[PDB]
């Protein structure tokens, strides 16, 4: 339904229109509401009475249940715990807060379910951002690598770049550290895995020296396919004159980038 | 209230079984906990007034 944790609990603890809000019972038993005047005044006594009894000495509440639930359930929409997990904590707080009540106890309550409820939200809106911890292990990689290619460096920093942004441009893309080696995920539970490492390891001979050999295909074997997926995911990143062109990296990537391109513009067009 | 019944010569009794309303509400706030407000208005007994 909703994810505010508040909102979310809310529609479990309450009734409807009770005397909780109180100011719009109060204006709908004299006349002031306007979308339907007049249905107040013509309703059996009892019920007429009993309202006007509630209204003019409200009835104390227990708020007790409603905090621990909203906190409970930020706790099952942050995956803190399983849903199960959730029907028992519950409970489980429930004691713990009765068996240590007090007036401070109430304001810390308080104060956690703001918390939890801000807490979710940041988890949302961070997990639809980047996913900082992605960027963390990039880093880390880049760091391993040597910074320094013999034959050619403007276009290898350049292509580190283009990864960096790459990695941070597209959410929901996982980089990480399995094994002695780094990988890059394009989806959770997607397909076409990079083996980071490797890649670069095989692609640091082709730097500055594969310009003058793209002609021929002579050293085109050199490159593993792992890489040439890895120089594919990268296409639309890496724009035209950012690798410099007439090189065998250039040109695969020039080529890669042109295909997206048709593809994408004549897929919006559909029809 | 004054009744007036045909005789028979055996001891009867009347049953008036005046109406009334009679409801419980069920409170279980924690787990294994169980608690009961009665009510039955015009023959007064139960918790809550």
């Amino acid at each position: 339904t909703d994810p505010a944790v508040r909102a979310a609990l809310q529609s479990q603890p309450s009734g409807l229109n009770s005397t909780d809000d109180w100011r719009q019972v109060m204006d709908r038993i004299m006349s002031l509401t306007a979308r339907n005047p007049d249905a107040f005044r013509q309703q059996p006594q009892a019920n007429r009475l009993s309202a006007i009894l509630e209204a003019v000495v409200p009835a104390r509440a227990n708020p007790t249940h409603e905090k621990v639930l909203a906190i409970v359930n930020a706790l099952a929409e942050n995956r803190a715990i399983r849903p199960d997990e959730a029907g028992l904590v519950y409970d489980a707080l429930l004691q713990r807060v009765a068996r240590y009540n007090s007036g401070n106890v109430q304001t810390n309550l308080d104060r956690l379910v703001g918390d939890v409820r801000e807490a979710v939200a940041q988890r949302e809106r961070a997990q639809q951002q980047g996913n900082l911890g992605s960027m963390v292990a990039l880093n880390a990689f880049l760091s391993t690598q040597p910074a320094n290619v013999p034959r050619g460096q403007e276009d290898y920093t350049n292509f580190v770049s283009a990864l960096r942004l790459m990695v941070t441009e597209t959410p929901q893309s996982e980089v990480y550290q399995s094994g002695p080696d780094y990988f890059f995920q394009t989806s959770r539970q997607g397909l076409q895995t990079v083996n980071l490492s490797q890649a670069f390891k095989n692609l640091q001979g082709l730097w500055g020296v594969r310009a003058p050999t793209g002609d021929r295909a002579t050293v085109s074997s050199l490159l593993t396919p792992n890489s040439r997926l890895l120089l594919l995911l990268i296409a639309p990143f890496t724009d035209s004159g950012s690798v410099s062109r007439d090189t065998y990296l250039g040109h695969l990537l020039t080529l890669y980038r042109e295909a997206i391109g048709q593809a994408h513009v004549d897929e919006h067009t559909f029809q | 209230m004054t009744f007036e019944v045909d005789p028979m010569d055996e001891p009867t009794l009347l049953y008036v079984l005046f109406e009334v309303f009679d409801v419980v509400r069920v409170h279980r706030p924690h787990r294994g906990v169980i608690e009961t407000v009665y009510l039955r208005t015009p023959f007064s007994a139960g918790n809550a007034t």
